[PDB]
């Protein structure tokens, strides 16, 4: 008997009387089904007032949102979202197009302590970039994991710059779950990326660039040093021309053998600059600032002469 | 617009060291954020000029304020320069639109917008003010961000993010009308005024998609 | 004509420790809404609106009983007449602020809805009529009185 097995399930819910017909008139101004006035009554046991309710069910109606929507608002609403930004999480659904296993990540985001800002801006984040709801869920997942926002979106534009599989930012949460820092997750997605590219690859002189980039991220303790290290350990992965690698591989020959990180972080600069660049002047011409840096001997003319090339690079 | 917005500000802290009255503090905050706004609508041509411009304003605004909680004026006074900068703020934010094409700066200026109120509705519940006066201040804060994005939106993205930043504004009021330990009778109101925002702005959202 | 998981539902507000007054007004809520919602008509859907409104509002046992024993006898009728009474006397509910004149108006139109015959229906029109003209709450108490008195 349907209408009074949902006063039954408000009466479970513990509703005051004058409240169950208050929900029952709001289900007869909005034609509500008992599904949604047990929505209704998984928000009346997170202590939302039948007034609340009433106006939220209201401009669900609306909204024209559809049921599954309406049902997960109660996710929402367990989830402790704050009342208003129950509305704007559905407000946000509806404009973004998502399904509700975006609504499921939003209330994952939800007990992870999250804003609806941030949740909203993560959305718009994973739609800009094309990502999926593994994506989200793993994402999630980085939530659970205590990660901050920034931090979050950081790390999903690297995972999609390196092309990775939702099960690789799974495994990122889980390096979030040992309390590793994001960079230092950066920095071995990077060199995993780096690594299993450098088994597609077959070439010797690539697997020695690579390794010796593996070595110097090992044996340095700087975040710039290390992701430029491993940047450049990808980037030589990706390549494909004997100039970018010979300038790599000069790089590392003066940067591994150097004892001051300012020649690193600029040899570095130059070789990753000169990687990413599409002209022979300019390749040539960080060659040249190499050579003078190793026929050169005092590091001010080294850190001017790479100074010089990353300048006319950058 | 720097050297006389400092201006400004050095001027109002020097007259604060000198101890005088919270209504002579007060005119000259109405009559320098009068002068502020003037040189603003002059000077600013830029996107850069209007984040500069809100940067500045929401600064005296909140030095302004500081200044009336640290010689213990009735929350009255406060309640008024609050109105006066977030209207002088808005009329900026207006003209600043105007100027203003960019996506980025659209949204991190509304999103000044919201941080202004939030910090100075922080200020005033700091200040020890009645929920009473609390419930005002943030009526007409959430009613300005609302005339503002009103003012301001023109893509859905956009309309998200001034939701966004109302219903944390919300949120952040309601949880120092909680510290307070204001009724749930005030509780219902403002939230209630706080969806039936959120639903105006839905109005305003259903032109955009 | 409720079924027995009707019952074992009531039984379940027995449970949840609701009065037995209150579970009555409930299941006359439940089956006035579910046929409401079967009948296609905004008329009875209205009539629903306002005394689950009224319901929701006051805090009377007779008043609830009577409002929601209308809004099931609205949900059981059709004709025009019994729907303008029971607007009507649900208007003056709403207009007025005196209990007696309430429970009065309701169970003028509960007699109404009850009974079948057009002069009884064209007299307590015509005292709501003038209930809802006049002010004092003494002649539209006396004029329902009459009614009630002609119609029981």
């Amino acid at each position: 008997c349907d209408a009074i097995q949902a006063a039954a399930a408000l009466g479970e819910a513990g509703i005051s009387s004058n409240e169950i017909l208050e929900l029952l008139a709001a289900a007869a101004e909005l034609g509500l089904d008992p599904d949604a006035i047990q929505a209704a009554a998984q928000l009346g046991e997170a202590g939302i007032s039948s007034e609340e309710i009433k106006e939220l069910l209201r401009a669900a109606h609306e909204l024209g949102l559809d049921p599954d929507a309406i049902a997960a608002a109660a996710d929402l609403g367990q989830a402790g979202v704050s009342p208003v930004e129950i509305l704007a999480l559905l407000i946000a659904a509806s404009v973004l197009g998502l399904d509700p296993d975006a609504i499921q990540a939003a209330a994952a985001l939800g007990e992870a302590g999250i804003s609806a800002e941030e949740i909203i801006e993560l959305l718009t984040a994973a739609r800009d970039l094309g990502l999926d709801p593994d994506a989200i869920q793993a994402a999630a997942q980085l939530g659970e994991a205590g990660i901050s926002s920034e931090e979050i979106k950081e790390l999903l534009r690297a995972a999609h710059e390196l092309g990775l599989d939702p099960d690789c930012i799974a495994a990122a949460a889980d390096l979030g779950q040992a309390g590793i820092s994001s960079s230092e997750i950066t920095a071995l997605l990077l060199a995993a990326a780096a690594i299993e590219l450098a088994k597609r690859a077959d070439d010797k002189d690539v697997r020695e660039i690579v390794r010796d980039a593996l070595e110097l991220a090992s044996r340095s303790t700087n975040d710039e040093v290390i992701r430029l290290a491993l940047e450049a350990a990808v980037l030589a992965a990706r390549s494909t021309d004997s100039d970018v690698l010979e300038i790599v591989k000069d790089a590392l020959e003066l940067a591994k053998q150097s004892t001051n990180e300012e020649v690193i972080k600029l040899a570095l600069k130059a070789a990753v600059l000169a990687a990413k660049s599409t002209d022979e002047e300019v390749l040539e011409e960080v060659k040249e600032a190499l050579r003078r840096a190793k026929e050169s001997t005092d590091e001010e003319e080294i850190k001017e002469e790479l100074r010089k090339a990353v300048e006319e690079a950058e | 617009y720097k050297i006389v917005a400092a201006a400004a500000e050095f001027l109002l802290k020097i007259l604060a060291e000198g101890g005088a009255t919270p209504e002579q503090l007060e005119r000259v905050t109405e009559h320098a954020l009068e002068v502020l706004k003037e040189v603003a609508k002059e000077l600013a041509d830029s996107p850069e000029s209007v984040r500069e411009a809100v940067r500045l304003i929401s600064k005296l605004t909140q030095e302004g304020l500081k200044q009336l909680k640290e010689i213990g004026a009735p929350p009255e006074q406060i309640e008024r320069v609050a109105e006066h900068g977030l209207e002088v703020l808005k009329e900026i934010a207006k003209y600043g639109s105007k100027l203003t094409d960019s996506p980025e700066l659209k949204r991190e200026l509304y999103r000044i917008i919201s941080e202004t109120a939030k910090e100075l509705l922080k200020i005033l519940a700091e200040g020890g003010a009645t929920p009473e006066q609390l419930e005002r201040v943030t009526k007409h804060a959430l009613e300005v961000l609302k005339e503002v994005a009103k003012e301001l939106a023109d893509s859905p993205e956009s309309g998200l993010a001034a939701l966004a930043a109302i219903a944390s504004l919300a949120k952040l009021g309601l949880e120092q009308l909680k510290e307070i330990g204001a009724p749930p009778e005030q509780q219902r109101r403002v939230t209630k005024a706080g969806i039936e925002a959120v639903r105006e702005i839905y109005r305003y959202g259903r032109k955009l998609y």
